[PDB]
């Protein structure tokens, strides 16, 4: 693979995978998606569509899983998040492919982030925003996908903020299939872990402490075959987190929260930090330009692998 | 926030706000109410309130005519208020000026000729007046519905003699005082009614908005720049400085409904705000008293203050890098190499930087020690691999489970040793003579030792999952789980169903059907138990093809017999209930019972070569049955 | 397209070519190996073994002089 | 629905391949089934996803993954059937 040129006029804010690794669907500022495709012939990234989504700055972004479609989400600063499924009998490049489904323009302040639940729990969608409150839209018939009802209004927050504009919101759903439903919210300075108990309604389960700063990513880990889990969270403040999450078998399971690690390496502001499919290997994207890699050693005490520049 | 300043509140309703055009006081004037509302840094408080005594907007007088107030209140005359006439003696009334048939919409005050002053509105004509002596010079606007009109401004720095008019049908329309009755220049500036009119504080550009919500940029010295915000913009009112470049230009733009907040655009950057400026209700109203505040009104009747000196900007808060994973290894790892640049003089496109890191990695090491393809090595051993492992009765039976769960461990050891890493065929080796001494153990009849098979097969396992072989603990989990309880029954299924996402992520799909169908988890993937049934009605008689009394007699004839080849018998390709026969293929009419290849738009069946004749060899794109359509390829 | 500069960090490959050891053992892995060695060769001495007991002295002085006088004069 | 199948009186899809798990009756996947002169290589690639099923054991497959799946194995590829659907 090579590096390749966008068409956006302004700063990629979210770029966010398809299932198969084929699709890269980029979201900027300038009030637009890009999605590309992986061509098998010369090995170098094509454009297929770039259309206007939204009236604003497009913030999150996230693919829903391959068998309910190719259906994207698109969150931005106008309080509003709009699903786009791909017509492929229009042309590439051409604007009119992917079609909006259904406008969720439900929140009364400006939405942060979008996230897809896990294939497991049907076609489900999260919203976390300015107003405080998370929002889950439940399709609970596939059959029809511009059908989306609010199944779940939590409060994430005692308060909503008063300086809206020093905030930054993030959600990261667990994809473990056989064990309880879990979610990660990250309002401004907290980070709280949800789950379903019996009553069908989130609760909370465990809360990770320090994050003496604004919160810009969360990212849960792919834990294949290991006892614990893993959450990955960059800080305002430019540390690195890693929480080693235990689950035993209101709630049905108790969750124990312990500090695996913590890196303040990247000398500034920490925007993304995102696991492998191992959980193994963590990402970590700072303001400086740099990507860092983080691989656990012998020890229970992640070291960074690689730091990545692009002089 | 951190640049607000003052704040209070107000027990009645409100319409407009504007600024008193004095550097000596320090008050405004908000639209019955029309008081003198004074702001002190000392207090950070507007509480100095000097109470004295629609469709409309404030404005107040300049130069000469210094204290000068006009507001609209019958909707049909403009009334002049004075604030030095504001004793209880005096008259707090100005004479005032009626010739507008329809509801008035605008008014503005000349910045060079005090004497000067301008409106409109629905009655489609501009009218001049003057406050020194019925309007001295009117200007038919062709049925127009005026909704904005403006002067040029002065703006003394380190003129005043031209105006222009929005309107109800999109048009934008710059006259002259000293050319009456005649445009000087028109433009087309939106589809629909313009609802905002502006002009720079400096340079002759003009900026409006509409129902469009495109805020365009004109140049009146196809539009300059297009700010598209979507929503129908109320109104414009630009930052007082000295702009030498046109594209410095601070700009505020609000709407009108249940989401107003305060926007200060900056025009090198109009995709993104400088300042988000929100308060807890809607606004209605915002003006610039100088280079730095900007007060609001809003429906919750409170007139906030802003200092745009010391205010975060939107810009810093904003996301800059980003990075996902594609597999494993690291084969795809993305980021995005843009540049941040400022609200002066926009930005080079973005680089996303797309990564092999395995292959430079490879070469950074073959370079370090001179002083491959791990996707085809995962998809190798996801091949190749023996994943499946298919009171005396008991023990029977555990021995031929240990005796073949030794040629497994054997084969995967061979297979690892076919393509030459030995770390893993170590690991096979020590559990294959684990399970033999297990099965001398058997045949045969304080801590447990390291050699002990449990021990031994967890620990391998425990190493396995901190490395991150998820093939190694992936065939463990699926060899040694029932027999030697390892982890938790949901521990393992996660690992399995993770296992087969993984291999659903490339495209490898048979051997993820291979590992899925001889799963000792029986739940792993869906809950549903068959997922890829499909039953069919009769094309005769339309009952449901469920064939319970031929499979009856056939269970019948088998459990009296010795075979399970009578069983080979049943099939949905005969109905019972209306003895239909078998089912024809549609181009060889031949019985078909095995395999289909089914034609969507129509419902006809058909063997894998007779069907791929027929739409590859023959290149046609009919169903061969012949329907009213095309079943192309 | 930029120039991407990627700098390795610790690698386990680069470290397992600069290793001409087996195993990296310690005296935290193996922390009485001097004892149960002079015992064990006290016990063959005892024996008819006379060599056994120093080439295990030998194994021993090897790795206490790798991690870090009644035959001299 | 000429690129899209569903049941009419619910919107419910077809049943699922049993190879990939994704459901049937639906062209345009995101993947390519390269199962076991372009034209006629294009013309085999989008007839790979077609609706193929046993009339035996009644087991849904697409065209290609049931090329692929049976140019190696003899069995049907669900969870608890035997039926050599081959032949
Ligand atoms: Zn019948
Ligand atoms: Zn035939
Ligand atoms: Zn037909
Ligand atoms: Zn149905
Ligand atoms: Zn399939
Ligand atoms: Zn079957
Ligand atoms: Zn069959």
């Amino acid at each position: 693979m090579q590096p390749f040129d966008s068409g956006h006029d302004d700063l990629v804010h979210d770029v966010v995978y398809d299932f198969y690794g084929r699709h890269v669907a980029t979201c900027s500022s300038d009030q637009h998606i890009k999605v590309f495709k992986l061509d098998k012939d010369t090995s170098n990234w094509e454009l297929s569509d770039s259309w206007r989504a939204h009236d604003s700055s497009i913030v999150a972004i996230d693919w829903a899983s391959p068998e309910y479609g190719r259906i994207i989400a698109s969150a931005s600063y106008d309080k509003t998040v709009k699903l786009w499924e791909e017509d492929p009998d229009q042309e590439e490049c051409s604007g009119r492919r992917w079609n909006k489904l259904c406008t969720l323009n439900d929140s009364k302040g400006s939405l942060y982030s979008v996230k897809f639940a896990p294939a497991h729990l049907g076609l489900k969608l999260a919203c976390l925003g300015n107003d405080g409150i998370l929002r889950l839209y439940d399709a609970l018939e596939p059959s029809d996908l511009r059908s989306w009802t609010l199944t779940s209004e939590m409060k994430v927050l005692s308060i909503p903020p008063a300086n809206h504009l020093q905030s930054d919101f993030c959600l990261s759903w667990c994809p473990s299939r056989f064990s309880p439903e879990k979610l990660a919210v990250s309002a401004l300075e907290q980070a709280i872990i949800y789950q379903r108990g019996k009553d069908g309604k989130l609760h909370v389960a465990a809360k990770l402490p320090g994050h003496k700063s604004l919160i810009r990513s969360i990212s849960w880990a792919p834990s294949i075959g290991r006892w614990y889990q893993l959450i990955a969270t960059g800080c305002k403040d430019g540390r690195i987190r890693i929480f080693k999450i235990t689950e035993k078998l209101e709630l049905q399971s108790n969750l124990q929260v312990e500090l695996l690690s913590e890196h303040d390496d990247h000398n500034g502001e920490v925007w993304s930090v995102s696991w492998n499919l191992t959980g193994t290997i963590l990402s970590s994207a700072g303001d400086d330009g740099k990507v860092r890699l983080w691989k656990a050693t012998y020890s229970n005490e992640f070291k960074c692998m690689s730091v990545i520049t692009a002089q | 926030s951190s640049g607000l300043i003052y704040t209070t509140k107000v027990d009645k309703e409100l319409s407009s706000i504007d600024k008193v055009n004095d550097p000596n006081i320090n008050g405004l004037v908000c639209a019955t109410h029309l008081g003198l509302y004074k702001f002190s840094p000392s207090d950070r408080s507007i509480k100095c309130v000097h109470d004295f005594i629609t469709i409309a907007d404030v404005k107040t007088g300049f130069n000469n005519y210094k204290n000068c107030i006009a507001v609209c209140n019958n909707s049909t005359a403009i009334s002049i208020y004075d604030l030095n006439k504001s004793s209880s003696i005096d008259n707090p009334l100005i004479t005032s000026l009626c010739e507008h048939t329809r509801s008035i919409n605008s008014f503005d005050f000349n910045m060079v000729e005090s004497n000067l002053i301008i409106s409109g509105g629905q009655d489609s004509c501009v009218k001049i007046w003057d406050l020194r002596s019925r309007s001295d010079i009117s200007i038919n606007t062709a049925s127009d519905s005026i909704r904005d009109v403006k002067w040029m401004p002065g703006y003394n720095f380190a003129s005043g003699y031209k105006f222009a008019s929005i309107h109800d049908s999109g048009y934008l329309l710059k006259f002259d005082l000293r050319q009456p009755a005649q445009y000087e220049k028109k433009l087309n500036a939106h589809t629909g009614p313009g609802l905002c009119l502006n002009w720079h504080p400096n340079q002759e550009y003009i900026a409006t908005g509409g129902r469009d919500g495109k805020c365009c940029l004109w140049f009146v010295g196809f539009p300059k720049l297009t700010i598209n915000t979507g929503y129908p913009v109320t109104k414009l009112k630009f930052k007082p400085a000295y702009s030498s470049n046109i594209y410095n230009s601070l700009l505020g733009i609000s709407s009108m409904g249940d989401e107003a907040e305060v926007r200060i655009y900056s025009l090198a950057r109009k995709y993104i705000p400088k300042h988000v400026l929100l308060s807890e209700t809607p606004s209605l109203g915002l003006v610039w008293w100088d280079e730095n505040l900007i007060f609001n009104i809003d429906k919750g009747t409170r007139i906030n203050g802003w200092d745009i000196n010391k205010e975060p900007t939107v810009l810093e808060n904003l996301s800059k890098n980003t990075t996902t994973w594609r597999d494993l290894d690291g084969n795809g790892l993305l980021s995005v190499d843009q540049e941040i640049g400022s609200y002066e003089v926009a930005i080079e496109p973005p680089c996303i930087i797309t990564l092999d890191i395995p292959q430079i990695f490879n070469n950074i090491r073959l370079t370090k020690i001179a002083h491959n393809s791990p996707v085809e090595k995962f998809k190798y051993l996801a091949r190749q691999l023996k994943f499946s492992y298919i009171v005396e009765a008991e023990l029977q039976e555990k021995i031929q489970t240990l005796v073949d769960l030794i040629s497994i461990a054997t084969h995967n050891a061979s297979v690892y040793l076919s393509i030459d890493d030995l770390t893993n065929f170590k690991i096979w080796i020590l559990i294959r003579d684990s399970l033999l001494w297990d099965l001398k153990w058997m045949t045969s009849s304080i801590a447990d030792p390291p050699w002990d098979t449990k021990k031994l097969i967890k620990q391998l396992y425990n190493q396995a999952t901190e490395t991150g072989n998820v093939v190694l603990t992936v065939n463990i989990l699926f060899l040694f789980q029932t027999i030697y309880q390892i982890t938790e029954i949901d521990i393992a299924k996660d690992a399995i169903a993770h296992f087969l996402l993984l291999l659903h992520r490339y495209e490898l799909f048979g051997i993820a059907a291979d590992v899925l169908k001889y799963c000792p988890f029986e739940d792993i993937m869906g809950s549903e138990g068959d997922q890829s049934s499909i039953r069919l009605f009769c094309e005769r008689c339309g009952e449901l093809i469920t064939n319970e009394s031929s499979k009856e007699k056939l269970r019948a004839e088998a459990q009296q017999t010795g075979n399970k080849k009578i069983m080979d018998k049943f099939g949905y390709w005969y109905c019972d209930s209306c003895k239909k026969k078998n089912t024809s293929c549609v181009l060889c009419e031949r019985p078909l019972k095995k395999l289909t290849m089914v034609i969507l738009p129509c419902g006809h069946e058909g063997h894998f070569q007779c069907i791929q004749e027929w739409f590859l060899d023959e290149n046609e794109q009919e169903c061969p049955g012949g329907c009213p359509g095309v079943a192309f390829i | 397209m930029p120039d991407i500069k990627v700098e390795l960090l610790h690698d386990d490959i680069i470290e397992a070519y600069e290793q001409e050891d087996l195993l990296h053992l310690e005296v935290s892995d193996i922390p009485k190996f001097q004892t149960y060695i002079y015992q064990y060769s006290k016990l063959l001495f005892r024996w008819g073994l006379p060599l056994e007991r120093v080439k295990i002295l030998k194994v021993s002085t090897d790795f206490r002089s790798s991690y870090s006088s009644p035959y001299n004069g | 629905p000429r690129h899209k199948y569903c049941c009419p009186h619910c919107g419910s899809s077809f049943p699922r391949c049993a190879i990939c798990l994704m459901p049937l009756g639906t062209s345009n996947l995101p993947f390519v089934i390269n199962g076991t002169n372009r034209e006629l290589v294009s013309r085999k690639l989008k007839l790979n996803e077609w609706f193929s099923f046993c009339l035996s054991c009644n087991h849904g497959m697409h065209a290609g993954h049931a090329e692929e799946w049976f140019d190696r194995h003899n069995v049907c590829p669900t969870p608890g059937c035997t039926c050599q659907c081959n032949k």
